[PDB]
């Protein structure tokens, strides 16, 4: 959206790939400048750690993104 | 048949039109050579008799068949008279269109601007603004004149232009044409000759093709001019960018002719100037015309009519009698031929005398044709003949042959290069301008450009085709193209392209038929009756046969060509390619004069508010400009201890996108040349960002300034 | 005789009362002519929005069409609105009341004010929905 | 405002409207417009004028310029 000043809410988790292709077609040079990150849930799922890391690095951070955070 | 009855009426109509036309021309002649309210009505009533006669005779021609007519001789005359014209419009609509045209002409003629500091003295375009746009070397004065004329006159002329295009399109559609652009291009249309046909659409393509052969030489001229202008205005022009539009020697950039003092290849030595030599010879109007007549008759063309020599207006009356000194040619008819122009003692007077004599000789060479057939092949031949005559009459060997310019004088190439570049700055610097303006008008009439993207497309085409960038961003409140004479006053502009190509085609053909050996630009025509005969062949044709045929009668080619023009400047082209060996030949359509002090803004309404988020219209842009003006006012009051009245008109916005993103900069209240540096605008936004944010219900992440990041977040909860 | 309170424009004026110390208490900004400029721009925005979204007309009101009188240290004053290029055209109060009602959430947020702090005498706030136990 | 090309000066045009016009709108336009243009131009010059004239009168054994 920033790279091609597209209207916010037009690109979505579903039409992202097609919009990406259209934008590259419209301006390959500008698109070439754009840098994207690989989005794979398996990657974050594989981030599962054993030992204190699972609680102090994985459970403590999931709790901060939860309402009534301190209680939990 | 019918064809018989058609020619019957046409022959009668020819007699009925010729006599009354002569009376009208005689009356107009008298008034133009006698500014007396009394004769003003005299020519008027005659012109009125000429106009009513017109309408009635067309009504008479209506019943006469068109396609049924086979004899193209008569068919052409009928088609010329068959034009229903604007009358196709409703009465109320006709009155509305007439008042719109009058209003636009009056706004252009009587509009005026004046200084922000002394608003008592106001300058009109004709004298004050034009002089600034030609003589001044000051960036601030030129920017003020350019922007102020655009603001006042274009903002007045925009809605009239919208109504004008709607009404003219309606009339053209009701008159069995596609659009108004089609009506204008219908002048070139030729049909029913089976081999010399020329469709109205085809012309567009041809024009485009021709421009493909100009881009190269012109880009080199542009690059050369850019380097010179960079010296005339250091720290204002990017060597890889377009030329600012207010530095091109006049108001619009139609001609670069006023850059010569600053773009002279060899300023060391001046060009040929015999005005003094003419004064030493004490040559007078009669002489200039007589020596001119010698050159014109020197090639077997008829001698100038004695009538002209008896009833002409060569010298300024200056005897309680006042006449417009503008050079012209009157073809009253039945052997009555005249030329009216004030005669000084100058080279330009000599060349204008040759130009007008070429005009009148062309006009009188085909007096045998009917009254409706007594015109040029199209809108480019008439001026092309005069242009080639003047060009042939200005050769240095011609000056050597008329008694001055003593033979013990050698002409070097440096002065020749100077002359070639002076010619280039007028001839080649206008072709992109003409092409782009006619392209924009054609696409505006065609409906290709919506009514909310006229200025966007205007400036996009101007950056892309001409390589000229606006110094201040213009929104759709403006009508910059309507600020020209030809646009507001409803005049066609493609004549200046075809005329420029036809003149050079004719010059090359005739000067080749004159058995030259040297370069084209140094060649002459005199003593070449063969060249004169070829020209005369098309001259006498008038509009009796197709223009494509008439052009072939001289150049041997049915269509227009850029090659002859490119050859006329091969010398300068080589020199320019050498001079631009280091210089970046070309331009980039992203650099703007104001782009180095702009701030970009990105707004995310759907994130901060999610649901129940307001729509973003021009009223939100008004509020945003007011907020930025408030911010700048507060910064200047609370830090610099100065009270400055910034407004929403000082906040200039460009490049608006659906992302709700755009650029802006700020100027001083009554000074478009004063731009507040970004650093001060960043400091002002830093000071007032909380108020600017809470005015829009956004909080420092849905309203970002791309250069300004928040830093004050210090927490002290757990001590 | 004559009375020195009647004005030709006093019928179509709206009074405004602003309480900065009540709303913000500490760290409350000072009120200068730049805040008056912002207030005139906000009222012009409000009138523009009302005329665009209801009457289907586009009118270019500015801060020069919002005429202000009787400025007091109470932060009180009277204002009226005129047509852009016509000083003889005065927008009747009813239209100005409707415009302020439409854009009051925005005008208040532009001044960190809350309807109680920013009072348009003659225009009463009527948006208070109460509900806790369904 | 409808036509910016025809501009009136005080003596020839504005005075005639003020002397004869019975139109409320025309008279209000003439009155306000003359006030806006000419008075907004004439204010700061009047401030500097009063300061200088007061200084000159004070330096001439007079209290103020009114004196
Ligand atoms: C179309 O009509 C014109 C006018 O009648 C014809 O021109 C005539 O041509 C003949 C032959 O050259 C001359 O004798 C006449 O004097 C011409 N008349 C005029 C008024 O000029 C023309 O020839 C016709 N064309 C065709 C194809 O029939
Ligand atoms: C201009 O007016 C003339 C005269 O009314 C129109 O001529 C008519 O044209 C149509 C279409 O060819 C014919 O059916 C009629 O018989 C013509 N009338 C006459 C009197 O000859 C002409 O069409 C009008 N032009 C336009 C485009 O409106
Ligand atoms: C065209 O030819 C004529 C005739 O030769 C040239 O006229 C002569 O010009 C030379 C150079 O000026 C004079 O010395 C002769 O005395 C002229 N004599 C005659 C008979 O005219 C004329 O100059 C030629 N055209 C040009 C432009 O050079
Ligand atoms: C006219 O011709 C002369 C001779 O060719 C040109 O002089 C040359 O200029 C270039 C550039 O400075 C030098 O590299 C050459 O060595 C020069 N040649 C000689 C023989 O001196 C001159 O530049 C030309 N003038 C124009 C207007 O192009
Ligand atoms: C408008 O602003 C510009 C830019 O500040 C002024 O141009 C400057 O004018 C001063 C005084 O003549 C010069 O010393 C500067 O060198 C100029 N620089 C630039 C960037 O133009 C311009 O004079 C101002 N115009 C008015 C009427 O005040
Ligand atoms: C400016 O506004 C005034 C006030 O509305 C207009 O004056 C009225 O105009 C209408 C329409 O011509 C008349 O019917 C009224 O009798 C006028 N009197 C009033 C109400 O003052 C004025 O015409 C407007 N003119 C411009 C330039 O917009």
């Amino acid at each position: 959206i920033n790279g091609f000043d597209l209207p916010e809410g037009n690109v979505t988790q579903e039409n992202f790939v097609d919009m990406q292709q259209r934008c590259n077609a419209s301006d390959p040079a500008a698109y070439a400048q754009l840098v994207f990150q690989t989005c794979d849930i398996n990657a974050f799922l594989s981030e599962a750690v054993e030992g204190t890391g699972l609680a102090f690095i994985v459970f403590t951070e999931a709790i901060t993104k939860m309402p009534l955070s301190p209680l939990w | 048949t019918i064809e018989e009855q058609a020619k019957t009426f046409l022959d009668k109509f020819n007699h009925e039109a010729e006599d009354l036309f002569y009376q009208s021309s005689l009356a107009s002649w008298n008034y133009n050579t006698n500014i007396t309210e009394e004769n003003v009505q005299n020519m008027n009533n005659a012109g009125d008799k000429w106009s009513a006669f017109l309408k009635e005779q067309s009504t008479l021609a209506q019943m006469y068949p068109l396609q049924e007519i086979q004899n193209l001789t008569v068919k052409l005359q009928l088609q010329a008279l068959q034009q229903n014209g604007s009358s196709v419009l409703s009465e109320d609509k006709s009155k509305r269109l007439n008042t719109i045209l009058n209003t636009m002409s009056t706004i252009y003629s009587t509009g005026k601007v004046c200084n922000p500091d002394n608003p008592q003295e106001c300058l009109l375009l004709e004298p004050g603004l034009n002089e600034i746009m030609a003589n001044s070397l000051d960036y601030n004065e030129r920017l003020w004149a350019w922007e102020s004329w655009r603001s006042e006159v274009g903002k007045q002329l925009r809605p009239l232009y919208e109504e004008y295009v709607v009404l003219k399109n309606e009339m053209a559609r009701a008159n069995h044409y596609e659009d108004y652009g089609d009506y204008w291009r219908g002048d070139y249309e030729v049909n029913g000759v089976d081999g010399y046909d020329y469709s109205r659409g085809q012309l567009i393509e041809d024009v485009e093709h021709t421009f493909e052969e100009i881009k190269p030489l012109y880009e080199h001229l542009h690059a050369y001019v850019r380097a010179k202008l960079m010296n005339a205005y250091p720290s204002y022009i990017s060597p890889i960018g377009c030329l600012p539009a207010h530095l091109l020697g006049d108001m619009w950039g139609r001609f670069w002719t006023n850059l010569y003092s600053l773009t002279v290849p060899f300023g060391q030595k001046p060009n040929i100037d015999v005005t003094d030599a003419m004064v030493d010879q004490a040559w007078d109007a009669q002489r200039i015309f007589k020596e001119a007549e010698k050159f014109f008759v020197s090639v077997g063309l008829p001698n100038m009519t004695q009538g002209f020599w008896e009833n002409s207006m060569l010298t300024d009356p200056g005897n309680v009698q006042k006449a417009v000194c503008h050079p012209t040619a009157w073809d009253l008819g039945k052997g009555d031929f005249r030329i009216l122009m004030c005669t000084k003692v100058t080279m330009d007077d000599f060349l204008t005398a040759h130009h007008e004599m070429g005009h009148i000789q062309y006009d009188m060479a085909y007096a045998a044709q009917p009254f409706l057939l007594r015109n040029g092949a199209n809108e480019g031949f008439h001026e092309a003949v005069g242009e080639i005559m003047s060009l042939s009459a200005a050769t240095p060997k011609h000056l050597k042959s008329i008694g001055l310019l003593s033979p013990d004088f050698q002409e070097d190439n440096e002065t020749e290069i100077n002359f070639l570049l002076k010619q280039a700055l007028t001839i080649v610097g206008t072709l992109p301008f003409t092409y782009m303006l006619e392209k924009w008008r054609w696409m505006v009439f065609k409906g290709e450009i919506p009514k909310d993207q006229w200025m966007k497309k205007w400036w996009e085409m101007k950056r892309e085709i001409v390589g000229v960038v606006e110094p201040v961003p213009h929104d759709e409140t403006y009508c910059d193209p309507a600020s020209l004479f030809h646009v507001s006053n409803d005049y066609s502009f493609i004549r200046y392209y075809t005329r420029t190509l036809y003149q050079f085609q004719f010059q090359e053909a005739l000067c080749q038929a004159a058995k030259h050996e040297g370069p084209l630009h140094k060649c002459d025509i005199s003593n070449s009756t063969e060249a004169g005969q070829k020209l005369f062949n098309m001259l006498r044709l008038g509009k009796s046969e197709p223009w494509t045929l008439a052009l072939e009668n001289v150049v041997g080619a049915k269509n227009m060509n850029v090659r002859p023009l490119l050859n006329y400047f091969e010398p300068l082209f080589t020199w320019l390619k050498d001079q631009n060996k280091n210089s970046f030949v070309g331009w980039s359509t992203d650099w703007s004069p104001y782009a180095d002090q702009s701030i970009k803004v990105r707004i995310s309404l759907k994130s901060a508010l999610g649901d129940k988020a307001y729509e973003w219209n021009d009223n939100e842009m008004y509020l945003f400009r007011s907020s930025v003006a408030y911010a700048m006012r507060q910064y200047f009051l609370k830090v610099k201890n100065q009270m400055i009245l910034f407004g929403e008109e000082d906040v200039r916005v460009a490049n608006l996108k659906p992302r709700i993103s755009f650029n802006f900069f700020v100027t001083a209240p009554k000074n478009v040349s004063d731009i507040i540096p970004r650093t001060e605008v960043e400091k002002a936004i830093r000071m007032s960002r909380s108020r600017i944010n809470d005015a829009f219900r956004l909080n420092d992440n849905s309203l970002e300034f791309l250069g300004i990041q928040p830093t004050l977040g210090p927490p002290n909860q757990p001590p």
